[PDB]
């Protein structure tokens, strides 16, 4: 990873206590990422042709 | 070649540079955005053959001191600690005569209020 | 062994020796076992040559 | 019945198509009509199994215009096919030769040659089935069936067989037995024979019958060898294996039982057999026997037979392979014990009667160096049955012996009561042996000679008990 | 008193003389070294001693083997539930097992 | 130091192509080429074979499987 | 070797699972040390496979594998259900 | 491969604290982490984002090795090659003309072999020479 | 099927399948539609085997459907006169610059 | 003939025995190689086929001189006891060397090989001379 | 078949032949044989064991015709020689009542002689140069459960038979992964174990009361604290005596004194030959899980939100403390690195005893984790490049070692009387057992050790089965035939 | 019936071929030592 | 372990050579690529169950 030169930070920590004691909030409302939200769900997933998954771009 | 690989990250595999260009709603725009970032990369890239100073550094994962090394640790400084130590014993058997406990606080390490 | 790949050469006279034609016993590129008559030599030439 | 769907092809197979096809030919009742069947098989890519082997062998044999011409060739057409000839197939094909004798001799030779060989071929094949499963006692019956059939044609169990069978038998009851059965096949039921106690069986004289030249002479043709290597066989059986018994027998009275039966064959011995006995002396747990044993297996070696008659063919042979060679007497060196009154070496043919200390001890060793020079071995010129490596077991043998003098146990305090001056002869001793040993190298340097890991361990410890002995002092 | 390196019976003798000659022949994996040798030997020959042990073992177990319901032996196999459902057969299938025939059949035959 | 960069970077993009087939050239530069090469075979055959080979080849390449 | 991984480290050093793959070389009158095998998985792929229906898996391809190297080996594995395949999802 | 758990327990019913059974949201499946627990979608992303945290952290304490970037030229020849970036071809060999057939990513340069070209300026050897024991000389292992 | 034996060669692509569950209780009902791909190699660019080749959507079979990728050899010019090579300016750019909406 | 398995594992086997990193370029997924030997190959420990136990040798030896009877292979030893088939041309005559049979490779070298596979899927260079 | 009843004990001698268990449990799992013998009487009947425990040698009583073969040490000397324990797995074989078996390898022998010589070095110093190459011991390496500890083991057995001095450190992450961590007392900048270090010296003390107690102390003030009624040390024994028995807290820092000084004075000394043993020197040598103390918690406070320090806000990861920096280690390597000191022989081995991590890792669940307690180390060790020490491969045991370590453990087991005992019969065979171990373990020795536990679970093995069936079936047909 | 799609083989799922030689080999053995005795 | 990242001028070191921010800069100049300032460099998680 190749951080913004002079800016403090901190590597990946080794010990799980440091993760687990840590201050990471836990997913709670949906889950949302930045291509999937025009598939809706999982089991909604709309597409727009039926194209081969297989299928290639040349 | 190097410096071409390093800016192309994942446009280059298995020796193909490969540029998908599709910002633009018709191909004959992709076209012409493809030829341009094309010839843009391959001009960034020739900065390799201005100098040494534009050839990228190469990555090595250095080892950290082997344990050899790392032994000389114990040793460094090992007549002036061994002076000191032989000064500061004075110092803790004085003290255990007014604790039950003495502490390394008390004998050389600083801790303040 | 300055070469990346194969290098072609004239068209000599040669006999077959062997052919796999089993796709898994010739997997691509195609390979033909022919001896040619100068030298004798046996080599193992792609099908395209 | 041709396979057309996938479950008629998931059942159908040619070597299982073997097992109808026999059945069919077991059904017919006429070999013309088994014939038509067994072209079908051959037509069809029906594997040929050894039931069918069996069942056209008996129904032609028994059919009546057949000619033993045509049954020998279909027997061989289905050997050349995957046919595993089976021992009632060379029965079948054995009791028509027997009663073949209107054909050419040559032809009738042949075939019983071939039939001898099927006979061969079944014994090995079948020995190595049985002898996983430690079945002593069948493959003994299996083995009586065989040599029983090859007595009518003559020739018996090869040597090859018997060497496997005894390298592979497990107790001492059935190695015996084959070996005294292997001399008994080799001679005419009627010849005479020694009979040995203990054992209550009889040995009969194989040299009156062996082979030999009659008349430069091979090693290799005389008869002797194979017997040789079949009781070497048997010695090397007997020390790299443990039987067992519901009554052990002792190793003593086995080996002693071994050499009546050699003494009593009395066949012309052989470098390798001398000295693979020789080696079990010498590695003997016993004291007060192990001396005997090694005089008598000497005075064997040094005689060559211990046969009764024919003393021409025992110097031909001596002639030829050189019996108790540096092997030997070296074994013979560590074998013998120190300190025992009898004599070392043997004067005149010796019999070894008896020796009349510091002065006791130097004339057992120059009695030691008497005998190595008498043999006269180590001059003997390196040849490609024995390379000279052979030659430092003297030396081993000399080192073990001044070894035994140093100690008084043997592979079982530091040292005896002695003297300083007997410790000191002894030290003496130990340099011109390690000094002889450099000679010996300088000389035969050009195919570059190794000392023995015995020969260099008993030299330090001759020189341990000699330095406790100095400490003590 | 130092006990003895060399070999200390016929057998283990043998046995070096073999690991000699293999080591001459220079086939891959032997050692070269006489100790290492010896060694090698030794522990072969203790391999064969307890062989021969575990053939003993088990010739004496046989006989010691036990075969009713009792005291740590009871048929937990649904024998009782099920009844026999092991098979077991007397005849060697023909293609993968032999046993020789018998030779009174042999010579009913030859006869 | 035996060819300047360009001779060599020529060498590199000739011997890179995907089948490197060899060039139609004129008669007078045959015969040179088969001169030189015909000079040149003697310093690559073995000994045994630098006077006299059942072919201009024999001796340069050691795996080949002939027949016979 | 199972999927570029030791046996005792792919699964997990459980003797009763193992067992199994030995199975068609002791039915077989086989030494195992006679013979390298590697194994390899076409199904649903998992962190771990130690568990009884994969060692199944395991041991019918290689009681496969055995039967087409070696015919006659075809007789003990049939017999003992090696070749047997369950219809169980 | 990996024997720990990587997914959620399923909720079909109200467990017990049984013989072979525990309470859903025990401070024992996670490390004790399920007290901060709904939707098992949620719940098992929550799950992945401790199990990589998990695989991060050992992976870079298997990590005993730093990146320092160095000119070309102070480089081994090994390393003078063009080296393709990670998945864009295939796992490159150091040098198979050397019988060296191994991942050149992969490799790991100790610190006392590069004193030359790190810290140039320093006259003194900050990190003594490497001791590397001699294969060829008769010792215990060798005697026997 | 065999690219050796014939020209142009059929390969064959994985069908494109999309199940539905829904009420009826449930029922599990899927759309298919299979693919087949043809492939014509040519070592030269003719514009009347382009012409002929998507002439054929006209006369396609009944209720199939078919769409052309074409990859082509094409000359691209690397002018270093508008792209050419400089040395790296005296100030550097820095993260400020790459910012977001930075692009803009 | 052979099952499809079979014939897929052979063609791998023949593909891997011609394979050439340098004939491998600007090609897709078939120009990686035969993953397991490519992988086995790359794995060091592998570079080391250790020789027959000591054990195993004193067997054979002890069997081919002081018995008279060669240990056979499996593939040699004739299992039909009423047929007697030809020996397989290769009964015993392939070496074992860990560096080819089995495979055994790094977990993160076959995870950078199958990563590398996915994504240079359409990184091929169809039309070529 | 009851020849049990006919068996009579053997005279007991030693601790292995106390070991055995009454005829009722090794009926049938050790046969008994029988012997007649022609005393006073043609027949005679003894009833004895096929198998008897392997004998119970010294060091010294061992031989070189001995490789490859088990023997035994009694209880008393395994209290005597380890009172410090026994690292690593060892002592996994030997519950109360089991006899404490030792495989006797190759680099076992090695290593006996080369302790032998060391018993006297001064003379054979050139023989000892030679062997280590000049360095200064050995460090064994291997992969896991190969043999390391035992082997270490083995080693201070043979040192402490032969009355030399024996600094033993068993499982080293006692010392590296303790507890808790404490900066030492009178070396600044260097830090303790206290609970480790405490235990040390009463082991240390206990093992080598002798040669400590004939010790005399060179360099160390005499007028060292003491409380009431207690002498002042005068011999290094004394010396750990009251380094190491003391009443809390006043024992933190007197272990501190007093192993500064012991290690001292072990460096001083230029003429006794001391052997240190260490299980798993890689731990010594690259790093210690213990964190150097954040700043905040020795420069002191007066209120929280005054300096907005994050102490209790977030957690943090300090640079590791090197192992070279505790006072026991900085005695070690002091002595090791100096030159001018051929008086201490090295003899240490390396662990891999980690947990384990292949590319990916969930949570181990806790009741079925058999590395529960293996050490959160995956980082690599490559001994000769990590320790100035000649590094020594071991691999798995070759079959004559596997053989006999495994008829050692199952006949042993069962002749105890803690095997199948009178269900020998639900067993297979010892061959066939040998075999399968061998697969499943692949002649590992901690893989052997496991296998042998795990044979209670085998439910492929038809050979019993198969037995009895044959056996039944021919006594059937005996009987059918008698009637 | 629950444990209808397992195999018939695999009902008693029979084990421990490799024996049956074996014993057939052995049964004849002691049959030979058993004539032997009586003789 | 806390740090703050650091970074050397080519001119500074003995041998220059260009630096791998120099090279991020120019990639991210030439496909106007964002970098976020505040990314932390303690989270780098790989979806596992996807790669
Ligand atoms: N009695 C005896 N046990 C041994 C011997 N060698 C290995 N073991 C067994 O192996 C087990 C593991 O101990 P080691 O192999 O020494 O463990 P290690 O060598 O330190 O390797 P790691 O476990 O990775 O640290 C012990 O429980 C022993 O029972 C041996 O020579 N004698
Ligand atoms: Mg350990």
């Amino acid at each position: 990873m190749q951080q913004i030169p002079g800016k403090v930070d901190q590597t990946p920590f080794e010990e799980d206590q440091t993760w687990l004691l840590h201050s990471i909030p836990v997913q709670q409302l949906e889950m949302h990422h930045h291509e999937k939200d025009l598939q809706d769900l999982p089991f909604i997933n709309h597409e727009q042709f039926p194209r081969s998954l297989e299928w290639n771009a040349p | 070649e190097r410096r071409l690989r390093i800016l192309a990250q994942h446009r280059v595999g298995m020796g193909v540079l490969k540029l998908d260009a599709d910002k633009y709603e018709d191909q004959a725009d992709n076209v012409t955005f493809g030829t341009t970032k094309l010839s843009e990369l391959l001009a960034d890239a020739r900065k390799a053959q201005l100098g040494e100073e534009y050839w990228p550094s190469v990555e090595l994962k250095v080892r950290k001191p082997s344990g050899q090394s790392k032994a000389h640790y114990s040793l460094i400084d090992n007549e002036r600690i061994e002076k000191r130590s032989r000064e500061l014993y004075e110092k803790y058997r004085d003290a255990k005569k007014r604790s039950l406990f003495v502490t390394p606080m008390e004998t050389w390490l600083e801790v303040k209020g | 062994s300055s070469a990346e790949q194969r290098i072609a050469g004239g068209p000599q006279r040669a006999v077959i020796i062997q052919y796999h034609h089993q796709p898994f016993f010739n997997p691509e590129p195609r390979l033909v076992k022919v001896a040619f008559q100068c030298d004798g030599t046996i080599m193992e030439v792609p099908i395209s040559d | 019945l041709e396979p057309c769907t996938p479950r008629e092809w998931l059942q159908f197979s040619h070597r299982n198509l073997a097992y109808a096809y026999n059945g069919a030919l077991r059904a017919c009742h006429s070999l013309p009509s088994m014939l038509l069947l067994y072209k079908e098989m051959k037509q069809r890519g029906v594997k040929v199994d050894v039931d069918t082997m069996n069942v056209l062998l008996t129904r032609a044999a028994r059919h009546e215009h057949i000619q033993v011409d045509d049954v020998f060739l279909l027997f061989d057409e289905l050997v050349a096919l995957g046919a595993r000839p089976d021992l009632a197939a060379a029965e079948t094909l054995h009791t028509v030769l027997s009663h073949s004798a209107s054909m050419p001799e040559e032809w009738r030779e042949a075939r019983r040659l071939q039939l001898v060989e099927l006979y061969n071929n079944l014994a090995m094949e079948e020995v190595e089935r049985l002898a996983p499963h430690r079945a002593d006692r069948l493959l003994k019956e299996q083995m009586k069936r065989f040599r029983g059939n090859l007595q009518q044609l003559g020739s018996g169990l090869r040597p090859t067989v018997y060497c496997r069978y005894l390298h592979t038998t497990h107790t001492a009851a059935v190695l015996l037995e084959e070996v005294h059965n292997f001399l008994w096949e080799l001679v005419p039921n009627d010849h005479p024979a020694m009979e040995i106690p203990a054992l209550q069986l009889r040995v009969p004289f194989v040299a009156s019958v062996l082979r030999r030249p009659s008349v430069s002479v091979s090693r290799a043709e005389f008869g002797d060898t194979d017997v040789c290597a079949v009781f070497l066989a048997a010695a090397e059986r007997m020390v790299d294996a443990d039987f067992d018994d519901q009554r052990p027998v002792s190793e003593r009275r086995l080996f002693l039982s071994l050499l009546t039966m050699i003494s009593y064959s009395g066949v012309l011995y052989t470098s390798d057999l001398m000295a693979q006995l020789m080696e079990m002396v010498k590695y003997s747990n016993n004291d007060e026997t192990r001396d005997s044993d090694a005089q008598r297996v000497l005075r064997y070696a040094l005689r060559g037979s211990s046969a009764a008659q024919d003393s021409a063919s025992r110097t031909l042979w001596h002639s030829v392979e050189k019996v108790a060679d540096c092997r030997v007497v070296g074994r013979y060196i560590g074998a013998r014990n120190p300190w025992n009154p009898i004599r070392v070496c043997f004067d005149e043919q010796g019999v070894f009667k008896a020796y009349p200390t510091l002065e006791a001890l130097n004339m057992r060793w120059d009695d030691v160096r008497r005998l190595i020079e008498c043999t006269g071995v180590l001059v003997t010129p390196p040849s490609e049955r024995c390379p000279q490596q052979q030659k430092m077991e003297v030396f081993t043998g000399m080192a073990v012996y001044l070894r035994t003098v140093a100690t008084g146990r043997r592979y079982e305090l530091f040292a005896e009561g002695y003297d300083f001056d007997v410790w000191v002869r002894l030290f003496s001793l130990v340099q011109e042996v390690r000094h002889d040993m450099e000679k010996f190298m300088a000389d035969h340097t050009l195919q570059c000679v190794e000392p023995e890991f015995e020969c260099w361990e008993a030299l330090l410890v001759t020189l341990r008990c000699a330095l406790d002995f100095c400490v003590v002092q | 008193m130092q006990k003895l390196l060399s070999p200390r019976t016929a057998r283990h003798a043998r046995l070096f003389r073999l690991a000699g000659k293999l080591a001459d022949s220079g086939s891959p994996g032997v050692p070269k070294s006489d100790g290492e040798r010896l060694v090698w030997v030794n522990s072969h020959v203790r391999r064969d001693k307890d062989i021969s042990l575990s053939q003993e073992e088990e010739r004496i177990r046989e006989l010691m083997m036990p075969l009713e319901v009792g005291e740590n032996s009871f048929a937990a196999n649904g024998q009782a539930t099920h009844g026999n459902l092991f098979y077991f057969r007397e005849y060697p299938m023909y293609p993968g097992e032999y046993v020789p025939a018998e030779h009174n059949t042999l010579s009913s035959l030859r006869d | 130091r035996a060819t300047t960069d360009a001779i060599r970077a020529a060498w590199e993009g000739v011997m890179r192509e995907d089948v490197v087939r060899l060039p139609d050239v004129t008669g007078v530069v045959a015969l040179y080429l088969t001169l030189v090469c015909i000079r040149e075979s003697g310093r690559l055959v073995p000994e045994e074979l630098k006077e006299l080979s059942s072919g201009l080849e024999d001796g340069v390449r050691p795996g080949v499987r002939k027949l016979q | 070797t199972v999927m570029g991984k030791p046996l005792s480290l792919v699964l997990d050093n459980k003797a009763w699972l193992m067992e199994m793959v030995l199975m068609p070389f002791d039915e077989a009158n086989l030494d195992y040390r006679d013979f390298d095998v590697h194994i390899v998985s076409e199904g649903h792929a998992m962190p771990s496979i130690a568990n009884e229906i994969a060692a199944f898996a395991l041991r019918m391809a290689v009681a496969n594998a055995l039967v087409k190297l070696i015919p006659l080996t075809r007789i003990p594995l049939k017999k003992s259900g090696l070749l047997s395949v369950d219809r169980r999802r | 491969v990996s024997t720990g758990e990587f997914d959620h327990p399923p909720f079909q019913f109200r467990q017990r604290h049984t013989f072979n059974t525990t309470p859903l949201h025990d401070a024992n499946r996670f490390g004790g982490r399920t007290a901060y627990l709904k939707d098992p979608r949620t719940v098992q992303f929550n799950v992945d984002v401790w199990c990589a945290q998990q695989t991060l952290r050992k992976r870079w304490k298997q990590r005993d090795w730093e990146v320092i970037e160095i000119p070309f030229r102070l480089v081994p020849r090994e390393q003078q090659r063009v080296i393709p970036e990670l998945y864009t071809d295939i796992p490159q060999m150091t040098d198979p003309a050397r019988n060296d057939f191994s991942n050149i990513r992969n490799k790991v340069y100790d610190r006392e072999e590069l004193q030359g070209v790190l810290f140039p300026a320093a006259g003194t050897m900050l990190y003594p020479p490497l001791q590397r024991v001699d294969k060829q000389a008769m010792t215990l292992d060798k005697y026997l | 099927y065999d690219p050796h034996t014939s020209w142009p060669h059929v390969e064959k692509l994985e069908p494109w399948v999309r199940m539905a569950e829904f009420w009826t209780s449930t029922a599990h009902y899927e759309f298919r539609k299979f693919f087949r791909v043809i492939i014509c190699k040519l070592p030269f660019q003719s514009t009347e085997f382009e012409k002929r080749m998507y002439d054929i959507r006209h006369w396609l079979h009944r209720q199939t459907s078919c769409e052309f990728h074409t990859i082509y050899r094409r000359n691209v010019i690397h002018d270093s006169a508008v792209f050419p090579t400089e040395h790296d300016p005296a100030t550097p750019t820095t993260h400020e610059h790459h910012r977001m909406f930075s692009f803009a | 003939e052979f099952d499809a398995k079979g014939r897929e594992y052979v063609q791998y086997m023949r593909e891997f025995a011609r394979f050439d990193p340098r004939k491998s370029r600007g090609n897709g997924q078939k120009g990686f190689p035969f993953r397991d030997a490519y992988l086995t190959k790359m794995n060091e420990a592998n570079q080391k086929t250790p020789p027959p136990t000591l054990e195993t040798i004193m067997d054979r030896a002890v069997r081919e001189h002081h018995q008279h009877a060669r240990i056979l292979s499996p593939l040699e030893v004739q299992r039909d006891v009423g047929r007697l088939e030809p020996i397989p041309s290769y009964a015993g005559k392939i070496n074992a060397d860990r560096s080819v049979f089995p495979f055994q490779w790094k977990t993160e070298d076959w995870y950078e090989y199958e990563v590398a596979k996915v994504r240079n899927r359409r990184f091929v260079f169809e039309n070529t001379e | 078949k009851s020849l049990a009843a006919m068996y009579m004990r053997p005279p007991v001698t030693c601790y292995t032949d106390a070991c055995e268990a009454p005829v009722a449990m090794w009926d049938g799992a050790i046969p008994l044989k029988e012997t007649r013998k022609l005393k006073n009487g043609v027949p005679v009947r003894t009833v004895s064991r096929t198998y008897s425990h392997p004998p119970q040698l010294t060091p010294t009583q061992l031989s070189f015709n001995d490789i490859n073969s088990m023997y035994c040490v009694g209880n008393d000397e395994l209290i005597q020689f380890f009172p410090e324990g026994l690292g690593g797995r060892v002592f996994q074989t030997m519950p109360p009542g089991h006899p404490r078996g030792f495989l006797y390898r190759k680099e076992t022998h090695l290593l006996n002689l080369f302790v032998d010589k060391v018993q006297h070095w001064h003379t054979k110093r050139s023989v000892l140069s030679s062997l280590t190459n000049g360095r200064t011991g050995f460090i064994v390496d291997g992969p896991t459960g190969c043999g390391k500890s035992a082997l270490m083991c083995q080693v201070v057995h043979f040192a402490r038979s032969r009355n030399i001095v024996t600094l033993y450190v068993p499982d080293a992450k006692v010392w590296t992964h303790g507890e808790w961590c404490w900066p030492s007392t009178i070396l600044p900048g260097f830090f303790d174990a206290p609970d480790a270090a405490r235990s040390f010296l009463k082991y240390f003390a206990v093992a080598n009361r002798a040669t400590l107690t004939s010790w005399k102390l060179r360099c160390t003030p005499k007028d060292l604290p003491t409380e009431q009624g207690e002498r002042q040390p005068q011999n290094l024994y004394e010396l750990c005596e009251w380094g190491h028995r003391a009443v809390a807290p006043a024992s933190i820092d007197r272990q501190s004194v007093c192993v500064k000084f012991l290690m001292d004075e072990l460096s001083e000394e230029k003429k006794l030959p001391v052997v240190i043993v260490v299980d798993g020197w890689n731990l010594f040598s690259h790093e210690t899980h213990f964190r150097y103390p954040h700043p905040d918690f020795l420069r002191g406070l007066a209120s929280f939100n005054e300096s907005s320090t994050d102490i209790d806000l977030y957690p943090q990861e300090l640079p590791r403390i090197p192992a070279s920096r505790l006072s026991f280690v900085r005695g070690l390597n002091k002595m090791i690195l100096s030159g001018d000191d051929p008086n201490k022989f090295f003899i240490t081995c390396t662990t891999r005893d980690f947990k384990p991590f292949d590319g990916i890792s969930g949570f181990p669940n806790v009741e079925t984790d058999r590395f529960a307690n293996s050490l959160d180390e995956y980082a690599p060790y490559d001994p000769e490049k990590d320790s100035h020490f000649h590094p020594i491969q071991i691999g798995n045991f070759d079959e004559y070692e596997y053989r006999s370590f495994l008829r050692f453990l199952i006949n042993s087991g069962e002749l105890a009387g803690l095997g199948w005992g009178p269900l020998w019969h639900a067993s297979s065979d010892f061959e066939r057992k040998l075999y399968k171990i061998g697969f499943l373990s692949g002649r590992n020795p901690q893989g052997v050790v496991d296998h042998y536990h795990q044979e209670l679970v085998w439910r492929y093995d038809y050979q019993r089965t198969r037995q009895k069936q044959y056996l039944l079936k021919r006594r059937m047909e005996g009987m059918s035939r008698g009637a | 019936d629950k444990y209808r799609r397992v195999p018939m083989l695999l009902k008693p799922q029979q084990g421990g071929q490799q024996y049956f030689n074996h014993f057939l080999i052995r049964s004849t053995n002691d049959r030979l030592t058993q004539q032997d005795v009586d003789n | 372990g806390v740090h703050r990242v650091g970074y050397t001028h080519p001119s500074t070191l003995p041998v220059p050579c260009a630096q791998r921010w120099d090279l991020r800069l120019a990639r991210a100049r030439i496909f106007q690529e964002y970098i976020e300032e505040k990314a932390p460099g303690a989270w780098q998680l790989e979806d596992e169950r996807s790669m």
